[PDB]
Parts: C-alpha cells; sequence; structure tokens
C-alpha cells in the first residue's frame, strides 16, 4: 500500500518529511514509521 | 508533602524551582486548532 513516507524515503528530500512529521494536521501512526525504517536503513540514507 | 519536597530537591538531581505554572484543562482529545499549538509552542516552552 503506497503512503506518503516511503514515498520520501524513495526520494532523497527531507523537507517533504520535515513537513508530514512537524505538520499537525493528521495524528501520525506507529505501523508507517515501523514498516519505513526497514526502507531506510537498506538503501543508506543517513 | 512536605516529605516529597523533601525528596525531590535533597535525593534527587532536581534544582528547586523558581516559577510553577500548572496546565489544568481537557480538551476531550481531538486535535486542536493551529493557534492553540502555536501558543503552547511558543509561550510555555521558551518561558519555560
Amino acid at each position: 500500500y503506497l503512503d506518503e513516507l516511503r514515498l520520501a524515503v524513495a526520494w532523497n528530500r527531507v523537507d517533504i518529511a520535515q513537513s508530514e512529521l512537524f505538520r499537525g494536521d493528521i495524528q501520525w501512526r506507529s505501523f508507517h514509521l515501523e514498516a519505513s525504517l526497514m526502507d531506510a536503513l537498506l538503501n543508506d540514507r543517513p | 508533602p512536605a516529605a516529597v519536597y523533601s525528596l525531590v530537591t535533597r535525593t534527587w538531581g532536581f534544582r528547586a524551582p523558581n516559577l510553577v505554572v500548572s496546565v489544568l484543562g481537557g480538551s476531550g482529545g481531538p486535535v486542536l486548532q493551529t493557534w492553540l499549538q502555536d501558543l503552547l509552542r511558543r509561550g510555555l516552552v521558551r518561558a519555560a
């Protein structure tokens, strides 16, 4: 299932994650972060 | 509460305070509108 954070990590843009995380319009869940960290570790995005 | 104040000041490493504010309210748990987030994000943390 396509979401926003995994598409941001597939790109290299940080500001999209900045705005999506710091923006208070939608409260963030846990499954999105727990899945996307796995894709962050593999492609060497420190 | 004199005992618990002496506990917090003496044993644990906390310094004695200068100002005690107390947030005391209930919104019920929806997401708040944006200028309340600006208020608690600018006024009660920078001053604190």
